[PDB]
Parts: C-alpha cells; structure tokens; sequence
C-alpha cells in the first residue's frame, strides 16, 4: 500500500 | 515405514524457509487461543500479561506418507518445518514460548503447532475489578505474507483451561476474523481478532 | 571398550530427534521432583517461585553396551541423546535449568536426567500463613507424545519430602503427594498422562 | 521458478556478511519508524521504552531474479541476507525483536526488512505532562559503514500520523519528524549517515 | 610449534564430550572460590547475591605438547575442551559468568579455568548485623560424577580478602573451603564437593 | 579483491582462537571508554550503570592484503577474527553489548572494534550529590592472556555524553597498570579508568 497492515506494508513498500 | 524413515522424508522435501503453497494456492492456517492465566494488570500503565496455547494448524502434503502398517503422526522439532510467520500486531512483548518446540506431523500433512505463549498486551484495564469487567483484544495475522500466500482463520469462550488459581475470571472469549482490500492493491489482507473478557475475582 | 568409544557409539545410533521406541509400545518415564527452595511468594498475584531438582529416567535401548572391561556409566551432553519433551503444562515462566545439561547413561540404556531448575507457578498461597498452608500444584507430562509414544509415572517417592529443602528458606514443606492424570481431548482419541505434584507449604512464623 | 528455486537461488548468490556495494557506491539504506505504543516514562531517570516498526530498505541485485511466470516476491529469513547494521547511537537497551526475522525480497531485488522493535532511550521527557509535550530523538545508522558504503535516508511519507499508535497507551503522538545527518567523530576521518526521528509525544489528558 | 599448531592440535586430540580419565582413576579436580563482592542481603527472605571467582584445575594429558622451542602455555575456549560440571549444588539461581570463556592449557596438559560468576543462595543473614555476623555456605562439586570418577579438593591458601571489593557495604572476616562429599536417597553414590563458608557482616 | 574476496581470505587465514602474535612479542592492544551514560546509581547498594563505547584497536598481520583494484577496509563479523579477551576485572554483571558485532579490518592487519557496552560497577556512589561527586573505578584488561602476550595501553570522555542523563561528568583519567594475583604467577596490564561524576 503504503499504510496500516504490516505484511501490506512489506509487499508494497511506502 | 518407521519413524526414522518419515523423519528423513521430512528432511527430503520439508523446506523451513519455502512456504508450502501447492498450485499457487495459499497455505491455508488455522489459529485458536486457548487461555491460562491472566497474571498482571497493571492499572497504572494499561497492560496486561497473559499465557496461552496457540493452536496453530496448517497442510503440507508433500510432507504426507502411508500410514498403512506405519506410525500416522510423528513429533518433529519445528527447525525442521516451515511454521506460519505470525504475529500479535499489537504485543509489546516477545512472545516467550514455554514449551519444548516440537509440531505434530501427520501421516496426510497436517501439520500442528502448539506452544504455550506468554506474552503482554495494551489494554484497557480500569473496569477489570467491574462486574462487566475489562476487554483485551489480541490481533494475530500473518506478519509478511497476504491472503494470497497464507490465510488465517479462527477455530470460542471456553475457560476449560484456565487457572482456577488466577485473581481473575474469564467472562468471554469472541473470535472474529477480518479481510481488507485496500485502493492500491488486489490482495487482502486476514488477521483473527480475539476479545478477551475477564474481570478480578469476587 | 573406553568411554570416548562409549561416547563414539551413542553418537553413532542415538536419533536426539527420535523418539526411542518399536511400533506402538511407549517409552515409559519416571518422574519425581526433590523441592529445594520456595523463593518468591507473592501474596498479592498468587505466584510462586520454586526451586527443584526434576529426576526423570527412561530406557533407550540403542544407546546399550557390553559392560564387561568397561564403564558402567557415562555423563553424556543432552543435545547427544533424545530426552522427553516434558512441561510444566501450568508454569507461568521458562524454566531456569541451573545445572550442566548432562544426563548419565547406564550401560543396559537406562538414562537419567536430574537437571536443578527454577520455575513460576500460580498457585493460591492465602493460607500460606496458616498451620494447614497453601499448596502449588505441578503439572508435568510430554508435550506432544500421546499415552502410546510416551507413559509417565511417578515414582515410589519414599524419602523426606524435606531432605534435599533449605533449613534457610522462610517456609517449611508440610507434605508432597504425587497423582497421575490422562486426559483425552475431543479433537483426538489418545490420552496425554502427566503426572501432577502437590506442594504443601507454610511461612515457618 | 518456484519459491523453492528463488529461495534455492537466494542461498547460492546471497553473502550476509558481505555488504552488496555494487562499485564501490554506497548501499542507499532508507529507513522510517512507525511508533506503536510507548510504555515507560521515567520522569526521574529521563527513559523512556517505545515500540516501533523499523521499516528498513535497500537494494541488493546479487538477489534478482527473472520474475516471467513467477512469483514477484518472498519471504526469506534474516539469516540468509545481508542486513544493514543499524543501531540507536542513543539506546541503552537491545533492541528486542518481537516479530518473525524475515524480510520481504522482490524480484528486482529490492529488500524490506520491518521488525517491530521494543528499545529504551535516554532522552528529555521533561513537559512530557504539559500541552506541548516532551521529544524524545531517536539517532539512527550504520555502526559500521561510513558515507561512502551506506547512505541513510528518512522516507517520503510523513504524510500519516497516528492511526498506528495504540489507543491504550498512556500517552499521544503529537508529531514525528525525520532529519538526515553526516556525523563525523574523532575515532574515526571519514562520516557516518544517520536519520534522526523526533517523537513529540504527551500523557492523555 | 607455534600457538597456531598446539591449538590445532589441542582440537585434534581433544574430547570435550569425555572426562579425561587416566585406567578409570577419578579425575582430580581443584576448587577455590575467591570472593569479589556480596551485593544484596535480603534481610527478609534470607538470600545473598555473591561475585566470586572460581579457580578450578586439573590434568588432562591428551592435551600436552613438546614446549622445547615451543609456548608453555595456550588460551583456548571452554568449548573446544572437556570441563568439569562443577555446580553449587545450593544455589538458587543460574551461574552468570561475567568474563571471557577462555581455559589455560600448560604444555604438561594442566588446565586452569577462572571464571568470574555472580549467584544467589539461600543464607541465614539475621546476624549480619552484629559483630560476629553472618555465614553463607557454598557447596560446590560435579554434578554427574561421583568420587571414582571426579574428585574435588580445596587448594589451601582461608589466607585473605585480597580480590574483595573496598566499596561492598559488606566486609568479609573469614573465609574456610573444606572438603566434604555428600549422598542424597536419589544415588547411591558419593558426591565429593568443596563446602565454602563466608563469614561477613555489614560495614561500620 | 572485492570484500566478498577479502572477507574469504581473512576465513581462509585467520584463527580467531589464536593470539596473532609476532615473534614472541606481546600482540599490542589500545583501549579506550567514551562514556555515554550513567544511567541508575544505587545509593543504597553502592552500585553504577554506565554505557560507554569500549574503542579496541590491535594488528593482526595475517588479515592484511595488498590492494591492485581493493578496497582500504572491511566490516567482518567478530567470529571471523582473533579478538583480545577483555574484561572488567571489577565489573559485576556480564557486559551487554548493544550494538552489531562486526569489527573493521583495514587492509593492512589494524583491527577496529567498538561495541557500545552496558555494565554495572560497585563504586562508592555517596559523594555523587556533592561538588567533588563519586568516582567510578574501572580495571580493563586480558582475562587470560599475561604481560608477555597481551600488552594494554589507553592512548577523554570526547563530549558522545549524553546531555540527557541526570549525571555530568567531571572527568576521566585512564591510566595504565600491571595487577598480580594470588591465583597466577603472571601480570596481566590493565587500563585502570576513573569515572568522576556527579548528580546535575
């Protein structure tokens, strides 16, 4: 993504 | 074939650091908390510490064997395996494990994974000496791997066992599970929320 | 034959990821805890610290030698040997183990690991200060081996509850007693067996 | 290939002791903290223990592969790649891991390492009970790499705030801001890149 | 030969896993326990908190080398050697050993072993107050080994509080190792162990 | 070389279990605390919690290389390199090192390692509250290695203090000695560090 999750925040980093 | 044997085939084939996926389908993993005890609420800096075993079970068929004249389960350390990657995303603590670090695997590829965790969380702890008591909620998914790769589901309440020696009682324990979809990105993202309600002994 | 043989042999043949046992028939272990110390009652968060040396013994025949010109036992490293995978099913701490993490192995395969270790438990300790006491309750068994892989016992536990206790600790032990437990769960038709301890205590005053 | 050949070829290829400087420019090292709770202010002692995602990146392309009917990334342990040795020039406590040691790698072979750590700091937390709060500054790089082998940059993304921070602590973000320094010592000639992170932060109420 | 070849060869010949054992004779073992500081008396729970260092030797010839145009003598980690699993069979808390775990090999095959540890035991600590003070005893031997397989003797010296610190708020006004062994119901065996009293009470 | 390549060849010919001596003299060792903090003073117990950077530099002649087209440096993990086995004599909790162990090896054999370290040392800590402050004494040297092999010498808070302690430094001497004891018929050379500090 960028935000909030943290396993979304590694497969789309920010 | 004998526990040597299934044991070897183990090593044959097991890759801890290789998600099992199969035919790129997720690994599907399933997780319940069973409570033990409640030891410290520390009203002055909302925190609470509690133990409980994480009933975590996942497949791997390319673990499985026939279990025909054969043992249908073996104990395997879990250096051995590859374990879900989870987290409490709201632990302020590392999870301290109790508990030798052996799986249950069986003879199809199930896999099971139990240790006994303790571990601290924030929560709201002012209305634990009430008679609707306090609420900590424990927030568990996958801490690298989207729905794609891993799945998370729960499999509630029981105080079966709980500590009857604890200062606190459970009053309920809820399990949802939630899946987001966020603008930027086709995958979902799954956590299991367990709501942990106890309150201080009469 | 010497003991770097002895010790070459069990290396050779010893699977310490391998539960020692033919088919379906258990490995039978013994349990018995010698109370050492009670160190930290917290009268406040029912929580107790003790103190025990935890005697555990099983047989394991591959590890077995000719005894004739030769050692009848060895101190053998427990990361050489399978040990079984016991727990305090209701401590609230790691254990501490105190001591070298060596067992003695007998020549017949009898195996003997006596590690000192330090562990919490809850445990109700309001009439600690009693002349009936509190008492903290130990529940230990394997970990993940069902009563077909793995049998616990306690033993015939003769000796001074008190023999092995610290004259200096604020508390005095008033009786251990030892039950066995089987426990089967719904998910699964076999049984784990622990065997649970009950440590009966009070402040000396 | 399969997440078995991309980890395969992971293991061949990758030296976690080996900095991947690919001509003798610096590994570009971004890194942002996301704060999740702060749990002891010490008014006494000026300390304070926070935890926070440590979202680090870089790029290694000793790790790339060929991502044509193949996954896009994976998970690979720690232990298997290089990793930045950052460290709070101003902790006075290890940094506690409380997460699972992977990191994320993609085909390209860009790397995102993101542990939630638990860490005390010396820092002021006088005002911390006022309305414009205490700061602690957390100080950020390599411990071992000078300007030319690591560079260190803060994120793009001040453009959140709070929506990670726990509700239950305590205390507040105010603000988080990030500045990027060279620092040179007397130790050692050459400069050393750190982000330095302001945590503005008060009690509730 | 060099440090580099005595120590490959020390890793060679050595067994860490098997007690050096010369035709089944014990091996002997030296014990002495010099004391650095006392850190915490409890007066309530009877327990104290030691830094000690424990000086421990004994022989194993496996070990020894030619030292004609050659070093006496060689640093080596604990690991690559056999130790013995010396425990204060009293103690209520894990030995924290405060200093490199490094032995001293001499070329005749004596090793000596020294480390710093710091550890809680249970002692009566009511007179540590008064003039005649308190006692903590310390009873140290193998913990797997019994009296034909590791002996355990006190190395005589007690002869001083040369190593403790000036800044304890305790001060030490003897210190005895005598030997002992010990049989619990649990062995049928003897124990030989070194049983150390300290003698100490609270500054003036 | 690239450091892949050096880093192979310090495997290749380093022993970290032997003492890099040259001919029989002692391997020179300078070492030097940058105090960082003084974090819990104990009055009741006479105890102090200090952070300091222990900067530890020696030659190891067998790491050196000898360039064409090479790096001047390298970062190498500890467990690849001889490292000289110091300890506080007088320190009584086990030294937690908080920073990454990875020492920097130059090309021509100079070893660089400074570990941010946090201990904990008896001193007499009643005078911290007055002008003069207490004094925190600290004995660094070899735990195995005597006079003829290792050789310590100091070479300075350096203003890395951090402004955020309850305690300021008044100042630091580290002088150089010998110590003998009862155990051992050698000397071993130590870096005796006096911490003087007191309460802001």
């Amino acid at each position: 993504c960028c935000a909030r999750n943290p396993a979304c925040r590694h497969n789309h980093p920010c | 074939l004998d526990r040597a044997d299934i044991l070897y085939n183990i090593r044959q084939t097991s890759r801890p650091d290789v998600i099992p996926t199969q035919r790129d389908r997720p690994v599907a993993v399933s997780v319940s908390l069973k409570f033990i005890n409640i030891l410290e609420v520390n009203e002055i800096t909302n925190e609470v510490d509690v133990v409980f075993w994480q009933q975590t079970t996942w497949s791997d068929r390319t673990l499985a064997w026939n279990s025909s004249h054969s043992p249908d389960q073996v104990s395997v350390p879990i250096s051995s395996l590859w374990v879900p990657d989870l987290a409490a995303y709201n632990a302020i603590s590392k999870p301290e494990v109790l508990t030798p670090q052996l799986a249950r695997v069986v003879s199809d590829g199930e896999v099971l994974y139990m240790p006994s965790i303790r571990q601290r969380f924030s929560c709201d702890v002012s209305g634990v000496d009430t008679e609707s008591g306090a609420t900590c909620r424990i927030k568990i998914g996958s801490w690298t791997h989207h729905s794609r790769e891993i799945s998370v589901d729960p499999t509630s309440d029981d105080s079966e066992y709980f500590s009857q020696y604890s200062r606190f009682e459970i009053l309920d324990v809820t399990q949802k599970k939630n899946s987001v979809t966020y603008s930027c990105c086709p995958e979902a993202y799954e956590d299991v929320e367990v709501s942990l309600n106890f309150r201080k002994k009469g």
